[PDB]
This record gives C-alpha cells, structure tokens and sequence, in this order.
DNA sequence: CTGTATTTA
DNA sequence: TAAATACAGACCTAAGTCCTTGAATGCCGC
DNA sequence: GCGGCATTCAAGGAC
C-alpha cells in the first residue's frame, strides 16, 4: 500500500507542470528510496527522467514497488483543484488501481478527496544513462528561459556552441538571425546568479526550439539549471530539486 | 550495422541542368533562361519521377549561385498551404531586400503546388503580382488542374511528359558506369518495362535490385520487383475463352494474395483506358465491373464475385 | 422622472457583472421602494432575480413606475467608461427611449455624459414564491467558485449532499472522481469567512456545472453568498453587498 | 556605415511600440542631423511621422544618408528580448543588406548581438509642410487616452468640437451615444497635468475610433499631447521627446452638409 | 444549343 | 443592318470525416 | 486591468 505525505501540495504540481505539455502519459515506479519516472515524447524526441526521493515527502510508506500509469491532461486539472497552502497525500491500494489524491488544510479543517483511474503503459521505464559529456554548464534557470524564448521567435531551431568560456545561442531565421554570447562568471555576492562552465570539447550542435521552450517550463522547480552536452549525445538539461532531480534528455537535429 | 549509405535517387540526383535527361525543349529552355536571367514565373507539371523537382531545385542553383541560402524560399506546398502563411512568410519573404547581381531574382519554390487550399491560391496572386519585379515564383505540381485559372494566368506553363525508353536507358548505363555494377541487356530491358517512363522508381529498382541480388538480370529482377499490376488484369479480361479469364484470375491474381478491390479498380482502369475493342462494349464492360464494384464495397469481396465478373464479360463478348 | 445618484460607477459595474454571461436582453423595473430585475434563460433552468434598494443608493429619486429595456452587453460596454473615481448619475424622463448617465468626479472640471438606448422585450412575472427550504448553508463566495471552478473540470454534473452535519461536493468524471467535504464552521475572529449550516432534511441534489459557473459569476458582489437547497423546489443562490442583492433559482433535474 | 547608441533600449522600445498597430513598413532615413520616418498606413488615412535628433544617442556616426526598409513586427520581435537596463547599438555597413542590433549589459559583459534583414519600399518622400493652424492645445496623454478609450465602446465615429473655449467629444453609436466636455485650465504646482489651449476659429471635425486608438497607444513617450486642428486640413497628433517628436496626421471624416 | 450583347462590316 | 464571335443561361440538400480558418473562448503573464 | 498568446470550435469546402 503506497502512501506519501507531502511537504507542501504545490510542489507536486509545479513537477507535473514540467511535463504538461511535452509528455501525455507516465509511468510512476514507486519504491522504499522514492518515486522514479520516465516518458517519451510522442514525436520520440525528448526524454524525460524525475525522481523524488524520500526527503521531498513528510511522511512516505511502499510496502512493494508499485507501477502507476496515468495521463498527465487529468492529473494537471487533479492538481489545480488543491490550494497553495494545501498540503498533498497519494494513496495507492495493495493493487495498483484508481490512485488517491488527498488534499488537506493545515489553517483550517477541508478534506478533498480526488480520484484518478490508472491505464496500464505496456511499455517499460527503467533505463538509466551515465556517461561522461564534453561540456557541463550552469546558469539560473530564469535566465536560460529569457534567452530560449526570446531566440525561438526569430527560427525553429536553435543551435548551442560551447568554446573555451564562451557560450553561444544562435537562431538564424527568416526574419533575420540573432546571437546571445555569455561568460562564465563567479558571483560571491549571490551564488544563484554566477554561470559555471567545464569544457572538456568545444560543441557545436543545434536544437528545436519548440522542444526546448517544452523544457524551459521546468524553470518554476529550480532557480539554477545545469545543461550538459557531449558530441553523438545527447543533451542534458537538469533541474535540481530538494530531495532528487528533474532531467531531459533533449536530442539534436541531424546537420 | 552502424549506417547506411545514400540511395542512387539522391546520390546520383542531377545538380546541372546538362544531367538531366527529360524533356530536351524544355530542359534547353531552363539552360537559357539561367544563362541569361530574367526567369519568368512558372508551372512544372507532369508524372512522378521524371525530373520536375530536380529540373527546379538545379535551375535555382545554377541562377543564384552563392546567393541560393539567402535567395531561394523552397517550401512543401502540402507542407504549407495556409492562408497564413502566404499572408505572412511569402510576403514577408518578397518584400525582403537582397542585393543581387543585375539578372538575378529571389526564387519561391512550391513543391507539390497541387495540394496548396483555394485560401492561399487566391491570396498568393496580389503577392505575385506586387512583388514582380524582385520574387520569381516555380511551382512544382502533378495536375495542373489543381491549380487555379489566375494562377496559371501569370506564368509560364511547362507540360513535362512521359521520358522516352532510350533516355531512361542512357541515365541507368550512366548510373552502371559509375558504380560498377555487372547487368544484363535483359535485366535493363525489364527494368525499363517496369519503370514505366518514372526514372525514379527506375534508378530504385535497379539498386534494390543490385543490393539483394548483385547482379542485374531479367530473372532478378521480375523475382524481386512484380510485373505492373495493370498488365495482368488487362491480359485477363481480353481472353477469348471463359476458362483461360479465370485461369489467369485464380492463379495470377487470386493465389498470389490480390485483395478483390483492388482487382475491380485496375479493371476499371484497364477497361477505361482500353482502346482494342469499341466504345459500347467498353461501357457495357465498365457498367458491369461497376457493378461488381459495388458489390464488393459491400464486403461481398470473394473469388466468386470476380468470376462472375469475367463470366458477365465474356457473355458480353459473346455477342 | 427619475434620478438615481450612484455612490460609486464600480458598485454598478460589480452588480451588472455578475450575471453578464446569463442574460442578453432584459427590462429593469424601477418602483419607488427599489429597482427589481428579473430573467429567464432561454434553457428555463436559471431565474435571475436583483432586488436593490433604496438604501444601497446614495441619493433616489422616482414618482412612477416604469420599465426600462437594454442588452446587458451594451450596458457593460457604457459601464467600461467608468473608474474608481467617479459617480454615477442615471436620469430617465417620462417618455423612454435613452437613459443618461452622467459621471461626476470630485474635480468639477471632468464630467462625463453617455447614453444608452432602450430595447422593447417582452418582460415575464416576478419568481418571488418563498417555498419552504430543507437546508440552509452559507459559505464565502471565493471559497465556492473555487470549488466550483475545480470540480467543474472532472465532470458536467455536480452533486451536492447535506448529510449528518457534513457537506459534500462530489464530482464524478470519465478520467476520476471528486469528492469536497466540508464540516459547520463559526468563527469570532474574522466575521466573514465561515461555513453556516441550519439543515432540516438531508439534501441529495445534482445540478449542471456550465449554471454553477454562470452563478458564481457574481462572487464579485459579496465576500460571502448564501445557498439554500429544497428536493422539490429550485436552490436559491444569493449575493448581497450591503443593501442590494442577488438570487439565481436552479430547478435541479 | 552607421553606428548609433543609446541611451537605453526601453526608449526604442517605446518609440517602436507607438506606431506598430498603425503601419507596418516603415522608411527610417538616417542623415547626420538624426533620423526621420514617415510612413502611410495601409488605408492611407494616417500618416505617421517621427524624427530623433542627435542628442538622443549616447553616440551616433553616418557617413552618408541611408534608407532602411523595417517591417515594425520583426523590429517588435527584436526588441522584446532586450531588457531595461541595456545600451542598444545599431549597426549598418556598406551595401546595407541589414541592421545589427546589439544589446550590451552595463552590470555585466554578456552582449546580444540580433540581425534584421530589410525590406524593399517603393515609398514615395513627400514633404510635410507646416502651416498655422486654428486651435492648439496641449492635455494630458492619459486623459486623452482614457476618453478614446471610452468613447469607442459606442461607435467607431469621433466628433470633436472646440467652439466657445469647450471641448466636446461626440460619440453617436447604435446604442446611445457619448458626450465628454472639457474646459481648459491652468494648475500651478504641476503645470505636467494642466491644459494649454489656444482657439482662434470653433473647428468641428470628425475622425475615426480605430486611428484614435492606434494614436494613443501612443501615449508613453511623453506627458502630454499637442492636438492641432485644421478645418481643411488633416489633425497633427504629437508626442515630445527630448531630441524628435512622433506626429500623426489624422485626416478628417467628410463633413457633409 | 437558343438568345442576346458587342463589335465591325 | 447585317456578319462574326463571344457566351450566358444555373449552383442541392440530408449525410461521413478531414481539413482549413476565422473568431471567439480561455488562460496566463504582466 | 488589460495585453498577449495558445487552445478550441464552428462554418465551409473537398473527396
Ligand atoms: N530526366 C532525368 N534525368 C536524370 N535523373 C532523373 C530524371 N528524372 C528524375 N531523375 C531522378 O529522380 C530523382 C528524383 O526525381 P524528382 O525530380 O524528384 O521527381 P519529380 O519530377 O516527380 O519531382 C532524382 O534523384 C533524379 O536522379
Ligand atoms: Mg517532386
């Protein structure tokens, strides 16, 4: 029997609003250590990775691993029926079936109970990538959104270059080109604005820019995003959390 | 395996004008007008796999030179065929400035012209006209009864046609030299019969052919790509007796895993476009194949409804 | 004649607004004791009733009673004119074809004049029945579009039970369920935000989602809205400012 | 080649969101004086008008007079990604094919560095002679912004009328009509909101909704506004800078008997 | 096709 | 007043899905 | 409180 007790209900909603609109359905694998998921976009390009481990959960009890397949479009609207000072409870029968959502005020006494009906993905999730990547950067989150969606209006894709401490974002369109060009910089006066970058390689590779404002969405978890880059690999945009890790693997055009 | 290799359709895809070998007035055409510039609005239309996308694409290049990624707006119309898009990526493309030298223009490239909606036909026309002078428009279509009188009004019209068996030959003995490939006169010959004037589907079957037999001969190839599926039917319905019509229907068609419909649609065909017997018993022929049609479209679709078929045609024939 | 001095454009503003989506074209009653406005939905489901006083105006001044015929679209529109500044002055003569609204400001170099036309349609009988009422609730009114607003996405048919003391919104869709249950609140701390309940009968009831949503249109007027729910008799839905007030009837199917 | 730089990229910013939802193609004229843009609206009903003098850039460079063709939703879609706290620099070389905007962070050294392709106008240069008209006025931008705002609910006809030192803004729609009356006055302590009113002859008017509104969306490159009326002769509409201006020619509606 | 509008004989 | 030719009479509805496409609805961002 | 964009849906057309 699956029951986990969040900290805060807004914080699970914020995760799922990551997936929303890059991602249609899921596959929670919940064990002892925390809840693992991954999901393939419908156009297989992009690839998502969330865990959440026990630490992010007040309180958290898996008897035995348990796999919950759900659809996103459902789980969203679930979600947005709870409060911001709300705090979140999933509850999950012996048989993975119909999973619970809780909703409960700690200033007052409410109790919204919603329901959400699995749907078996044959289709399994467990594969884990660990290679070593020629770059690995890391800039605030907000930032890294500006430059995406100010350089997706001018083209469809957007080509990323790492050279030695220099970054580049590049858009060459119809309507005229355009070029972003950041410095590694360290900043003692606040640790959350300062870009690190260790290259092992310069790169040069070039991304779709719907897929990446898709990504970009996750900025809401994390004020710092770290984006990893390899050449024939692909690109790793992670946004850290408290207790585990949001990851899209995010795959290259062809040159 | 890690890769594979580039097809023949592509690798060997003509990049001058002078490797083409369609239609020769048309092609002499192309050469002079990238010769001397001043490309006039055009219409390409005709068959699949005879040369009109490359005919393009090569004379863009040829006109443009260095200027081809700044000054060509290649577009699937199928791709692109909003309103919208005319309204705001053409026309913005048009009004676009780019010094070019004193006989060269910006070239809008509709491939598959023919699926573009009537919204953005008619709203390409004032885009065409008020850009004249500085945006050259190519479509690239297979009927041009897709497309709409006034678009055609203001453009050149370029009918490509059927290429003729010696020019498919030369193209593939071309090919051959230049991969060394070992062939048969025979295995050409077969080639070329079951091209059907689609220089395309030519150069794919032949390296189909080389891939999984090595060598081009008659035998590889009618073992590895089929007789055109028209000829058996109209061998079948043009017997004299009953019993060799559904021979041919049993053995050649029927044990070989043709779907019925598909057989009633290429007798249709066949009949329609028939010439050997009169104009009567053609519709007589297609009135009763019609009918069989309609009762296959039912799910009535077995061997018996086709051999009532061709019994009904051969009463027919029977005066 | 008559003379309607407003003490704020944005009151009026907040009372048309809450039933903009509801109605198009209705006729306001102006009689001496208050203004009454009734009107039915073209799916006679909804009957939209505002009584407002004499009290809640500023300054009232009528010796005649009449009808006046406008869209509430139109109405709105002219209402966009106003800010959180001005007065409204709304002057209407014996023979009805324009009503005039003036906006006054507390500079007496800005003043604002409009006019709005009047539509002729066919006004229907006063809903003012006071049938009896098994239970009785009253809840904040963010509180209940909200609610509202959530369950509306999980199904078109929202349940609602007043059983043992304890009130359940329940929302039963294709993709789940929902389930709001709620228990009497009184507090002396903040004398607005409170779920009272008086319940005679246990109510077991479902109504249509699109409605509620059309209802809680006018949580704008109200911090709190009163819900009074029968077996047979339509739920009563009510808002109330400080002297003019609201009710939305929906016959439950 | 040309170079210009200024002061903050939020002043273009502005300038370019003022007359977007009017016209679309635009003829920026650069000469060593400043630059100047004068565009037709689609209708030919407003005409637009907008000069930036040199002391407007932190610095400016021509070596020659030079026409740039600019379609305003790509040079909005350009700007957008500038912030408040950048230096905007643009850049023309030789043979102009198109125009390098580059933002460069004072607080950091993280430099943007956009390219807009431009465009063909076969726009005729015509001269926008000065004449004295009959009544000049100066009001806030807001205020006139708010009654356009109001009165286009009502009709897309706008009725001005100064006639005995009164300003009457007529708005006769389907449903009811709309009348706001303004009297000029002069307030000490901040002259910013006053009005300023010169009437020689009552003029009476009529001009579209949708120009007004395209005019006062306007209404962020200065205080107030100088309204110019002409009883043959199209209304200047006109916001100060501190080097140019903005004008807008609004051509009136015909005043049929 | 018949019937009518237009241009030139 | 005849040749000489263009050239106009006329526009359907239920139905099935797919496609486009304008416009309204809806939400988030500011 | 608007401003802007995205989503959805209805009207017409095609086969
Ligand atoms: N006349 C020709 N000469 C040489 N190659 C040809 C000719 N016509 C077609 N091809 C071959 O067909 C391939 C694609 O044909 P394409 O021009 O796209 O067909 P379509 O005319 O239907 O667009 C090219 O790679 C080219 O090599
Ligand atoms: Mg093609």
């Amino acid at each position: 029997m699956l029951e986990a007790k969040f900290e805060e209900a807004s914080l699970f909603k914020r995760i799922i609003d990551g997936f929303k609109d890059c991602v249609q359905l899921v596959n929670f694998q919940c064990k002892e250590d925390g809840i693992i998921a991954q999901a393939v976009d419908d156009s297989r390009v992009l690839l998502v990775s969330l865990e959440i481990g026990v630490e992010a959960f007040q309180e958290y009890r898996c008897d035995h691993p348990v796999t919950l397949g759900m659809d996103l479009t459902s789980l969203s609207k679930i979600l947005r029926c709870g409060n911001n000072t709300d705090t979140l409870t999933l509850i999950a029968d012996n048989t993975p079936d119909s999973i619970i959502l809780l909703f409960e005020d700690t200033k007052k006494d409410r109790i919204a109970e919603y329901s959400l009906k699995l749907m078996d993905i044959d289709a399994d999730f467990l594969k884990i990538e660990e290679l070593q990547y020629d770059s690995t950067l890391s800039l605030p989150s907000s930032e890294f959104s500006k430059i995406v969606r100010d350089l997706s209006q001018l083209s469809d894709s957007i080509n990323i270059m790492i050279t030695k401490e220099t970054i580049k974002f590049v858009a060459d369109g119809d309507i005229g080109s355009g070029s972003v060009i950041i410095k590694p910089f360290v900043d003692m006066e606040h640790p959350e604005t300062s870009i690190k970058l260790e290259m092992d390689q310069p790169v040069d590779l070039t991304f779709g820019a719907k897929y990446l404002l898709d990504i970009i969405k996750g900025s809401s978890l994390s004020d710092r995003v770290g984006i990893r880059l390899s050449s024939e690999a692909p690109a790793l945009f992670q946004f850290d959390l408290k207790s585990g890790f949001l990851q899209f693997f995010l795959a290259p055009k062809f040159n | 395996t890690l890769s594979l290799q580039l097809p023949w359709v592509e690798k060997y895809r003509p990049q001058v004008l002078s490797d083409i070998v369609g239609n020769k007035e048309t092609i002499d055409r192309l050469q002079q007008i990238a010769k001397d510039g001043n490309m006039p609005h055009m219409i390409i239309s005709g068959m699949p796999g005879i040369g009109k996308t490359t005919s393009v694409h090569c004379l863009a290049h040829e006109l443009l030179g260095r200027s081809y990624a700044d000054g060509v707006l290649e577009l699937n119309a199928s791709d692109d065929r909003g309103i919208d898009v005319v309204r705001n990526q053409i026309k913005h493309f048009a009004q676009k400035k780019l010094h070019l030298p004193p006989g060269k223009h910006k070239i809008v490239i509709l491939d598959e012209a023919d699926s573009m909606t009537a919204g953005a036909q008619q709203a390409l026309r004032r885009t065409m006209e008020l850009y004249s002078n500085s945006t050259r428009f190519a479509f690239a279509c297979n009927q041009s009864n897709k497309i709409i009188e006034p678009l055609q009004s203001r453009c050149a019209i370029l009918r490509y046609s059927k290429l003729s068996d010696e020019d498919v030959l030369k193209r593939l003995l071309q090919i051959i030299k230049l991969e060394d490939v070992k062939y048969t006169n025979d295995g050409l010959e077969a080639i070329i019969f079951t091209a059907e004037g689609d220089m395309r589907q030519a150069i794919n079957n032949l390296q189909s052919t080389v891939a999984g037999h090595g060598l081009v001969n008659a035998d590889n190839v009618f073992k590895i790509v089929d007789s055109p599926h028209p000829l058996i039917v109209k061998k079948m319905l043009l017997a004299s007796n009953l019993e060799d019509s559904i021979q041919i229907l049993r053995t050649d068609l029927w044990k070989k895993g043709y779907s019925s419909i598909d057989i009633v649609t290429t007798s249709f065909r066949v009949t329609k476009n028939l010439a050997q017997v009169k104009e009567s018993v053609r519709l007589e022929m297609i009135k009763e194949i019609g009918l069989t049609h309609m009762r296959i479209l039912e799910g009535v679709g077995t061997y018996l409804q086709l051999a009532s078929m061709l019994a009904k045609i051969h009463k027919l024939n029977n005066k």
